[PDB]
């Protein structure tokens, strides 16, 4: 009765060191709609981060995108940190400019 | 524009 | 091109922590424009596109007094579908529907929607007729008995047909420098060996709108859809899309790979492959 949330870490735009840019997860596929999203920087929470309003997909599956603005380099890493019901502990997926 | 109030009651699942 | 209207509305019990949240939110194809939210300090339809900004107070006011009727309403159907499933008083619940009209390249009605789920299952829907309802099971059919006897598909018939379109097509309208322009994606690939022997490539899309598209990987002009990795498309919050689809290569084998992208603002369906 329960879907767990797939989750991407990625850019808005192609990243580029020292370029702002904004750092966004999207997490979707997942029900009920509680879900705690989120960003961190070097394994801190970035505060103040934005999200899209609830939403939800054709199988009835929610989706939500946060997002803040960041300025990659090379040193510093991003990563969106998820909890949800399913979830036994949060679920932290790294940003990889790759991906 | 969603689907707008009915006349009456609107109807409960 | 074509074009669909939707709105999704989210009900959400949560017993001991006040009562259940509405939340609707509308869409033209892949364009949130608006929003109401009873949770809010303030809850009132809030516009989420720069379009739909022009409408007047009466459209506002029209929308919100529908969104805090329907918060109402739901918090009743939660009660009622709480009763037709024999459930506790102790679990939060959600009611959703989507529902809303397709219309073709010509601007008619393709067909109506409205569709509704209990805790993210198939609950009752509208059927294509607009007319009788398929009820998922026989808590739902006590929902299709109320609906029927309140003669309620012809309530949402009236409207997918009606304001569904009209208001549809005035959107379409105000906003078609955006939503009647496809943004095609911008794409490359990308390789990354593995190992010695394999190596991945990445086929990207970025930029595009509206969201549907085709990403796919060939080898030797044959379709790789088990051995492609396909991301699920997902929104870069610039109102454009983003996808990729990659596949691990033997070495050497690179140029027999290529990636075919479909997007609906291609003047011309790509055929691309790595370039080193």
């Amino acid at each position: 009765i329960q879907r767990t949330p797939k989750i991407q870490v990625y850019s808005r735009h192609p990243a580029e060191n020292g370029k702002s840019n904004f750092l966004n997860c999207y997490v979707s596929g997942f029900h009920p709609s509680d879900i705690e999203v989120d960003l961190l920087k070097n394994g801190e929470r970035i505060e103040k981060v934005e999200h899209s309003d609830l939403s939800f997909s054709k199988d009835w599956s929610f989706y939500l995108l946060y997002y803040t603005e960041f300025t990659p380099t090379e040193k510093d890493e991003y990563a969106c940190r998820v909890n949800h019901v399913t979830l036994s502990q949060p679920k932290i997926v790294k940003w990889d400019r790759d991906m | 524009l969603p689907e707008p109030l009915p006349q009456g009651q609107l109807t409960a699942y | 091109g074509s074009h669909s209207m939707r709105y999704f509305y989210t009900a959400m019990s949560r017993p001991g922590r006040g009562e259940p949240r509405f939340i609707a939110v509308g869409y033209v194809d892949d364009t949130q424009f608006v929003r109401f939210d009873s949770d809010a300090a303030s809850p009132r339809t809030e516009p989420r596109a720069p379009w739909i900004e022009q409408e007047g107070p009466e459209y506002w006011d029209r929308n919100t007094q529908i969104f805090k009727t329907n918060t109402q309403t739901y918090r009743e159907s939660l009660r009622n579908l709480r009763g037709y499933y024999n459930q506790s008083e102790a679990g939060s619940h959600i009611i959703q529907r989507m529902y809303g009209c397709d219309l073709g390249p010509d601007g008619r009605l393709l067909r109506g929607h409205d569709q509704s789920a209990y805790d993210g299952k198939d609950y009752i829907a509208l059927n294509e007729d607009l007319s009788s309802w398929t009820a998922a099971d026989t808590a739902a059919q006590i929902t299709q008995r109320k609906w029927e006897a309140a003669a309620v598909a012809e309530q949402r018939r009236a409207y997918l047909e009606g304001l569904c379109v009209e208001w549809l097509r005035r959107y379409l309208e105000n906003g078609k420098e955006t939503l009647q322009r496809a943004d095609p994606p911008k794409t490359h690939v990308t390789h990354h060996p593995v190992s010695d022997h394999e190596a991945t490539l990445r086929c990207w899309a970025l930029g595009f709108y509206p969201a549907e598209i085709t990403l796919t990987w060939q080898r030797d002009g044959e379709d790789q859809t088990q051995d492609t990795e396909l991301v699920e498309t997902r929104p870069a919050g610039d109102r454009t899309f983003q996808k990729w689809a990659a596949v691990v290569v033997p070495s050497g084998e690179e140029q027999r790979y290529t990636c075919h992208v479909q997007h609906e603002g291609l003047p011309k369906p790509l055929t691309l492959r790595w370039e080193p």
